[PDB]
C-alpha cells in the first residue's frame, strides 16, 4: 500500500 | 467509505443509536471514535473505544452515552441515553487520528 | 483559519503543520512547528520520533549519489501549537525545528526525457514514525512522509542600476570601438520584461555586422568542485549594423520563460513538492562573506550583449530575478 | 578523522570545521551524529558523520 | 491598465467568427488571459484561457473541438478563432485577466462583444 | 465541481445587512472569489481568496468559510449596492461560477 493523500483541516480562531 | 445512520428527532429523554459501516478499511486494532459538531461550532470529540475496550467518554456526555464496537461486522455503535437540548449536533464517526475522510455524519435534534 | 495535515497509511498516526513554505529571511529562518497525533494504544512501548532531512540528490538509483543532513527531535509552546493542542487533545506531541539560516534553498533541476525516479535537486522532507527504539527498521507503511520548502523574496530595497561598458582597440585602427549597456532596474519579478539600452561608437575602420543579446543563468553547483554551469534562456538577434565612424542606438527587450526552455536539460527551477510545473529558479540571496556550503546549487542571471565584429566586443550586466514578497 | 567537506553551524553544541581539519572522535560515537573536538583548534561539538573520512 | 476587444456580430447558423483582445499595461508572459462568455439571460460560463508563460491552453466540454485561442506576445494581443459555432453560442464575450503567479481569479474585465447565431 | 448559490433574490432597505451562501459539490479549499455586476456592465473583482479583500472594495464587503459554505456578507447596503453577485472556484481547471443572486430594493 501506498502513501495517503495530503489533506487538510479546520482550526479554531482562539 | 464512511457513511451513518441512526439520526432522527427525539424528546428530551428518548435515546438513539447511532452506527456507521467503513469499508475499504479495517479497525481490528484502530482506535475508532465518534465526534459531533454542534451547529455554527468546531468539530468536538465525544467517546473512543480501543480494540482492548479502554473507552473514554467526553466529560459533558459521562454516564449517558456508551460507544459499542463490533470488531467483527466492522461497525462502531454509540447509543445515547437520557438526552438533552445542549446534545444538538451532527455526528461524525472516524479514526482516534482523524485519518479517514470525514464524510457526511447523521444529525440529531432535540426538543 | 486551516492547517495541513497527513494521515499514515495504517492509520494510527497524523502530522499537522501550519505551512509548507518556510521564508528565509536572511536574519533568520522561519520555525518549523507543528503537532504530531497517535493513536493511545500505539505508546504501549513505544515512543514517537519526528526527523527532518535536507538532501542533495544527483543520481538516478544508489552510481547514485547524495548527501544529506538527519536532524532528529524525540517526542516555551508557540500560539499556533498551544491552539492546536487545545483542539486535537492530550495526545498531541509538538514540535519545533529551527532550520540554519544559512542553508541549500528548494531548488529542482528539470529532469529530461530520459531521467526517472526523483528530480535532481535540494528539498526537505518531514518524516514522523513510532518504532520501539532506534535500530528497529520502519515500514513506508508506519511513517507520515511530507515535503517541505524554503523559499526567498525580493529585497525590499532595490539596488543600483545595471551597467557596464568597454573598449576594444583593433590593430589597424588607431580609434578604439567603445560600448555601452545599461538595465532598466536591478531586481526584475518574473516574466517581467527586461530591457537593455545598448549604445555602442564606432570610430574604427571596421564595420560591426549583428548584435546579439542573452539572458544566461549560472548554476552554480558547490559539490562539483565549484563547477559553473551556464545556459542561455532567452535570446534576441538582430541585424544591426554600425558603418564606421558613425554612432547607434537602440533598446531591446527580452522576457525569460519557461514555454521556450522545456528542451533544456539541467535547467534550474523553483522547488516541486511533487511531479509539478514551476517556474524558473529565483536568484540566492546570499549574507555579505557567506561561506559556500556544500548542500546547495546557487543560481544567478546575468545579461550578455554581443557585437560580431567583420574579434568580438561583449559586456555582461548581472541583475536579479525574484518573487515580490506578498 | 579527516573531514570531507565544509560544514558551517548555526548553534552553539555543533562545531564548524573545514576540509582537511582532523577531528578526533571521541567516545561518544554512536547515532547519526557523533561528538567530536578538532586538534587544530580545540572546541567540542557535535558533527554529522555523513562527512568524516577514516585515516 | 485596460483590456479592449472587437470582433464581434452577426454569424451564420453555423459559420465562424473571430474575437481578438487587445491588451494594454499588462505583460502576455506575467499574466493569463481567459475568456468568459454571459448567455443574454443567464449566468457567467468559461470558454477558454491561455497560460502563455508555460504554453498551455484550456477549454471547456462545450467548445472543446471547435473554439481555438492563441496570443501573439509582440502586439500583446490574444485571440479566439469560432470554427463552427451553433445556435446556442449566442452570447456576450468578456476578455478577462489574472496574476500568472499564484493567483487564478479574474480581476480585469474588458467589455461586451455581442455575437449572434 | 457543481456551485449552487442560495438564495437567488433578496429584498433589503438601505442600511440593513444581507448574506449570500454559496455552497461547493465537493472539497474546493479555500479557492473562492466574488464578483459584482450592475445590469449593461463588467463584473467587478469584490474577493479573491476565501475572505481577502479586494483593493478599492469598500470596508462593508466580508467574506467567511466554513467547511465547503462561503458566505459573503455586507454590512450596510449603501443604495449604490443593488447588483448581481456570483461565486466562483478556481481550483480544478473545469471552472464554475454560481448561479447568480440579485439583490432588489
Amino acid at each position: 500500500d501506498e502513501s495517503c493523500t495530503t489533506a487538510s483541516s479546520s482550526l479554531a480562531k482562539d | 467509505q464512511l457513511q451513518e445512520s441512526g439520526g432522527g428527532l427525539v424528546q428530551a429523554g428518548g435515546s438513539l443509536r447511532l452506527s456507521c459501516v467503513v469499508s475499504g478499511f479495517f479497525f481490528d486494532t484502530v482506535t475508532m471514535a465518534w465526534y459531533r459538531r454542534a451547529p455554527g461550532k468546531h468539530r468536538e470529540l465525544v467517546a473512543s473505544a480501543t480494540a482492548g475496550g479502554t473507552t473514554t467518554y467526553a466529560d459533558s456526555v459521562k454516564d449517558r452515552f456508551t460507544i459499542s464496537r463490533d470488531n467483527a461486522k466492522n461497525t462502531v455503535y454509540l447509543q445515547m441515553n437520557s438526552l438533552k437540548p445542549e446534545d444538538t449536533a451532527v455526528y461524525y464517526c472516524n479514526t482516534f487520528v482523524r485519518s479517514l475522510s470525514w464524510g457526511q455524519g447523521t444529525q440529531v435534534t432535540v426538543s | 483559519t486551516r492547517v495541513f495535515k497527513k494521515a499514515s497509511p495504517n492509520g494510527k498516526l497524523t502530522v499537522y503543520l501550519g505551512k509548507r513554505d518556510f521564508v528565509d529571511h536572511i536574519d533568520l529562518v522561519d520555525p518549523v512547528d507543528g503537532v504530531v497525533l497517535v493513536d493511545p494504544e500505539y505508546l504501549k512501548e513505544r515512543r514517537v520520533y519526528v526527523t527532518l532531512t535536507v538532501a542533495f540528490r544527483y543520481g538516478r538509483e544508489d552510481l547514485g549519489l547524495t548527501f544529506r543532513k538527519d536532524l532528529f527531535v524525540a517526542n516555551p509552546l508557540t500560539r499556533l501549537q498551544e491552539r492546536l493542542i487545545k483542539k486535537l487533545g492530550e495526545h498531541a506531541y509538538p514540535f519545533t525545528f529551527e532550520i540554519c539560516p544559512n542553508l541549500p534553498s528548494s531548488v529542482t533541476l528539470q529532469p529530461g526525457p530520459e531521467d526517472t525516479g526523483k528530480a535532481l535537486g535540494v528539498d526537505y522532507e518531514v518524516k514522523a514514525f513510532v518504532a520501539e527504539n532506534l535500530e528497529e527498521k520502519i515500514h513506508k507503511r508506519n511513517s507520515v512522509r511530507l515535503v517541505i520548502r524554503k523559499v526567498q523574496y525580493a529585497p525590499e530595497r532595490p539596488g543600483p542600476q545595471p551597467t557596464a561598458e568597454t573598449t576594444r582597440q583593433f590593430l589597424m585602427s588607431d580609434k578604439p570601438l567603445h560600448l555601452e549597456a545599461s538595465l532598466d532596474k536591478e531586481i526584475y519579478y518574473h516574466g517581467e520584461p527586461i530591457s537593455v539600452n545598448v549604445h555602442v561608437t564606432n570610430n574604427t575602420n571596421k564595420t560591426v555586422k549583428k548584435i546579439k543579446i542573452s539572458v544566461r543563468q549560472y548554476a552554480d553547483i558547490v559539490l562539483f568542485n565549484t563547477a559553473q554551469y551556464k545556459v542561455p534562456v532567452a535570446m534576441e538577434e538582430a541585424d544591426d549594423t554600425v558603418a564606421p565612424s558613425s554612432t547607434f542606438s537602440k533598446v531591446y527587450t527580452l522576457t525569460p520563460f519557461l514555454a521556450n526552455n522545456r528542451e533544456k536539460r539541467g535547467l534550474a527551477l523553483d522547488g516541486k513538492l511533487k511531479h509539478e510545473d514551476t517556474n524558473l529558479a529565483s536568484s540566492t540571496l546570499l549574507r555579505e562573506g557567506a561561506n559556500r556550503e556544500i548542500l546547495g546549487i546557487i543560481v544567478s542571471y546575468k545579461v550578455k550583449v554581443k557585437l560580431v565584429v567583420s574579434s568580438d566586443v561583449a559586456v555582461e550586466l548581472p541583475f536579479t530575478l525574484m518573487h515580490p514578497k506578498p | 578523522f579527516v573531514a570531507l567537506y565544509d560544514y558551517e553551524s548555526c548553534t552553539e553544541t555543533d562545531l564548524s570545521f573545514k576540509k582537511g581539519e582532523r577531528l578526533q572522535i571521541v567516545n561518544n560515537t554512536e547515532g547519526d551524529w557523533w561528538l567530536a573536538h578538532s586538534l587544530t583548534t580545540g572546541q567540542t561539538g557535535y558533527i554529522p558523520s555523513n562527512y568524516v573520512a577514516p585515516s | 491598465v485596460q483590456l479592449v476587444e472587437s470582433g464581434g456580430g452577426l454569424v451564420q447558423p453555423g459559420g465562424s467568427l473571430r474575437l481578438s483582445c487587445a491588451a494594454s499595461g499588462f505583460n502576455v508572459y506575467s499574466s493569463s488571459i481567459h475568456w468568459v462568455r454571459q448567455a443574454p439571460g443567464k449566468g457567467l460560463e468559461w470558454v477558454a484561457s491561455i497560460s502563455s508563460y508555460y504554453g498551455y491552453t484550456y477549454y471547456a466540454d462545450s467548445v472543446k473541438g471547435r473554439f481555438t485561442i492563441s496570443a501573439d506576445t509582440s502586439k500583446n494581443t490574444a485571440y479566439l478563432q469560432m470554427n463552427s459555432l451553433r445556435a446556442e453560442d449566442t452570447a456576450v464575450y468578456y476578455c478577462a485577466r489574472s496574476r500568472q503567479f499564484w493567483y487564478s481569479g479574474l480581476d480585469y474585465w474588458g467589455q461586451g462583444t455581442l455575437v449572434t447565431v | 465541481i457543481q456551485m449552487t448559490q442560495s438564495p437567488s433574490s433578496l429584498s433589503a432597505s438601505v442600511g440593513d445587512r444581507v448574506t449570500i451562501t454559496c455552497r461547493a459539490s465537493q472539497s474546493v479549499s479555500s479557492a473562492v472569489a466574488w464578483y459584482q455586476q450592475k445590469p449593461g456592465k463588467a463584473p467587478k473583482l469584490l474577493i479573491y481568496s476565501a475572505s481577502s479583500l479586494y483593493s478599492g472594495v469598500p470596508s462593508r464587503f466580508s467574506g467567511s468559510r466554513s467547511g465547503t459554505d462561503f458566505t459573503l456578507t455586507i454590512s450596510s447596503l449603501q443604495p449604490e449596492d443593488f447588483a448581481t453577485y456570483y461565486c466562483q472556484q478556481y481550483k480544478y481547471v473545469p471552472v464554475t461560477f454560481g448561479q447568480g443572486t440579485k439583490v432588489e430594493i
